[PDB]
RNA sequence: CUUGAGUCUCGUAGAGGGGGGUAGAAUUCCAGGUGUAGCGGUGAAAUGCGUAGAGAUCUGGAGGAAUACCGGUGGCGAAGGCGGCCCCCUGGACGAAGACUGACGCUCAGGUGCGAAAGCGUGGGGAGCAAACAGGAUUAGAUACCCUGGUAGUCCACGCCGUAAACGAUGUCGACUUGGAGGUUGUGCCCUUGAGGCGUGGCUUCCGGAGCUAACGCGUUAAGUCGACCGCCUGGGGAGUACGGCCGCAAGGUUAAAACUCAAAUGAAUUGACGGGGGCCCGCACAAGCGGUGGAGCAUGUGGUUUAAUUCGAUGCAACGCGA
């Protein structure tokens, strides 16, 4: 409300230093386990980083290139109406909800293990393919199909 | 067809609805396209870019008659009542005139009661 | 309300229409009329107009 | 006798009234052209209108009603009320110089006349809007609000009805009592060089002093200070009802009680509370996120049911791993 927070400063990536790539692991961690997390994000970001045959970060930057919304639809209670109406999303945020999403639909991806998933999710997002761009479309077909309101 | 290069194009802004129609200097229609003929029903139809696909829509069926310049009749209040003009020229359209014919009764008929909530 | 403006350029000059017909007089024919209304609720205008 | 009232002359403004014309904008309807799959409507919808071609669009025609803009803090009228323009018949008001009659005045029970809308009778008219009525929707229901239609009526002539929050909720006539700002209409005077400036009558807004007032407020257009005449009030409910009279085509109007019953009914102002009133703010209140509950097995408390007893207490948030 009142407040004005802000951006909490992450420690930068451990095997790198990308603070993109840190809150990455974050989104991916779990009940603290920071340590558990870091042996899954670099097991699947070498996996696909070698396919790939780029560096990480390059594979990375790629895969969320696609999984990446520009607009979405935020929630306004004005006249009675809940009238949905899209917006264009921050920078920061773009980065984020991607990773959000990247994680979300690889941890549910049925594979065998973690890591396996997080990595074939990361490919399949590179070029429109797995789940995680599927999302980016329905929230940018929201958008627009709400245009009227935009 | 008949290549007319220049007609009208009457604009019907209704409060709900939004059709434009194209035709020569006459009268005669070449051809029309309406907002909630569009898609989006309702709610949506009633809305400033409903008007503008079908403004669009139109000329993707008069273009075919060689038009190339034309000028613009508007009538009634709503949204698409600007809005289709833009679309309708941003199209590829030498625009030329834009009037509002909208009918303003010096005082005649008793417009009905309704809307009382 | 004519607007023919010679010389191509693309500016609507719309707001001929917004000082005269249009709204304001559309929407007020619009619904119902008054009939007694207007010598109030219009004439009410003034006990606010004087400041 | 002339200052009250009236008369005459000359102007001034005006949606004042009666009658008759007439113009333009729009709606609807009819016919034809172009054109094609929608239109219309709502919160959504649906009824409805569309391929028998609607809607949109253009042309031609018919008809009724109302007169955008000007237009207003505006004007006229006794009140109701009266808006396009033109003609004819007609009423009032105001000023100005003056001229004339010479108290001819003010008020008025009864009486007479005028009376919004709705309503009634006869005969017309009927576009739009719309009681009734019929569908569609909404809802627990919806004999409503909303939507699609739609008769009376709304319009006209003549007659009847006489009521309204017919209100300024404030009777008419007259005389006095500090001010300010403004509108409207007439008029005398001044280089009006130009509008303008000095004023002086009529009508009319807003603010406000004294004083008046229970207060709110009124305040030279008084609800102030006085005079002439009139109408009306005497607690709430019952009841503007019954009965009777008069009036009315009727609907009903007008005149107007009692029995019984209550200790209040009521005006204004005050504080607070509340408002599906307004403004400005706070809180993991929401929004942004992460993880949960609600399903599962079990633990536990509660209600319930049962029991000879299932000891008593806690029960919206603020009771239910609570007193234990
Ligand atoms: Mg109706
Ligand atoms: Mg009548
Ligand atoms: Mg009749
Ligand atoms: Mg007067
Ligand atoms: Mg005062
Ligand atoms: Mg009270
Ligand atoms: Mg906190
Ligand atoms: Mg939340
Ligand atoms: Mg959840």
């Amino acid at each position: 409300r009142r407040r004005v927070i802000g951006q909490r400063k992450i420690l930068p990536d451990p095997k790198f230093g990308s603070e993109l790539l840190a809150k990455f692991v974050n989104i991916l961690m779990v009940d603290g386990k920071k340590s558990t997390a870091e042996s899954i994000v670099y097991s699947a970001l070498e996996t696909l980083a070698q396919r790939s045959g780029k560096s990480e970060l390059e594979a990375f930057e790629v895969a969320l290139e696609n999984v990446r919304p520009t607009v979405e639809v935020k929630s306004r209670r004005v006249g009675g109406s809940t009238y949905q109406v899209p917006v264009e999303v921050r920078p920061v945020r773009r980065n984020a909800l991607a990773m959000r999403w990247i994680v979300e639909a690889a941890r549910k991806r049925g594979d065998k293990s973690m890591a396996l998933r997080l990595a074939n999710e990361l490919s399949d997002a590179a070029e429109n393919k797995g789940t995680a761009v599927k999302k980016r479309e329905d929230v940018h077909r929201m958008a627009e199909a709400n245009k009227a309101f935009a | 067809r008949k290549q007319v290069s220049d007609g009208v194009a009457h604009i019907h802004a209704s409060f709900n609805n939004t059709i434009v129609t194209i035709t020569d200097r006459q009268g005669n229609a070449l051809g029309w396209a309406t907002a909630g003929g569009s898609g989006f029903r309702g709610s949506r139809k009633s809305t400033p870019f409903a008007a503008q696909v079908a403004a669009e829509r139109c000329a993707d069926a008069v273009k075919e008659y060689g038009i190339k310049n034309l000028e613009v009749m508007v009538k009634g209040p709503g949204p698409g009542r600007e809005s289709t003009i833009r679309a309708l020229n941003a199209a590829g359209f030498r625009i030329t005139n834009i009037t509002d014919v909208t009918p303003i009764p010096h005082n005649g008929c008793r417009p009905p009661k309704k809307r009382r909530v | 309300i004519k607007v023919r403006e010679n010389e191509p350029f693309d500016v609507a000059l719309r707001r001929f229409k917004r000082s005269c017909e249009k709204a304001g007089v559309l929407a007020e024919v619009r619904r119902r009329e008054f009939y007694e209304k207007p010598t109030t609720e219009r004439k009410r205008a003034k006990a606010s107009a004087v400041k």
